[PDB]
């Protein structure tokens, strides 16, 4: 009133989940990152 | 109609754009859209033309 070996696990796991969430906003070479804006202004082919 | 090296640009704004009077009109030789589909232009909204 020390615990860094326990805070390291919490931090590493949050840092991985954040990267997974944030990769949902890359185009990977498409026109939009959001699927609804490809579906709305393009036709199936 | 101006020539190819001094083409004229008109900005369109503040109006409903009905491509229905244009897409169901069989009077043009080429109608090629890129990034959009000429049948879904009445569902979108645009910032400028």
């Amino acid at each position: 009133s020390a615990l860094g070996k326990l805070q390291d696990v919490v931090n590493q796991n949050a840092q991985a989940l954040n990267t997974l969430v944030k990769q949902l906003s890359s185009n990977f070479g498409a026109i939009s990152s959001v699927l609804n804006d490809i579906l709305s202004r393009l036709d199936p082919p | 109609f101006a020539s190819v090296y001094a083409w004229n640009r008109k900005r369109i704004s503040n109006c409903v754009a009905d491509y229905s009077v244009l897409y169901n009109s069989a009077s043009f030789s080429t109608f090629k859209c890129y990034g959009v589909s000429p049948t879904k232009l009445n569902d979108l909204c645009f910032t400028n033309v």
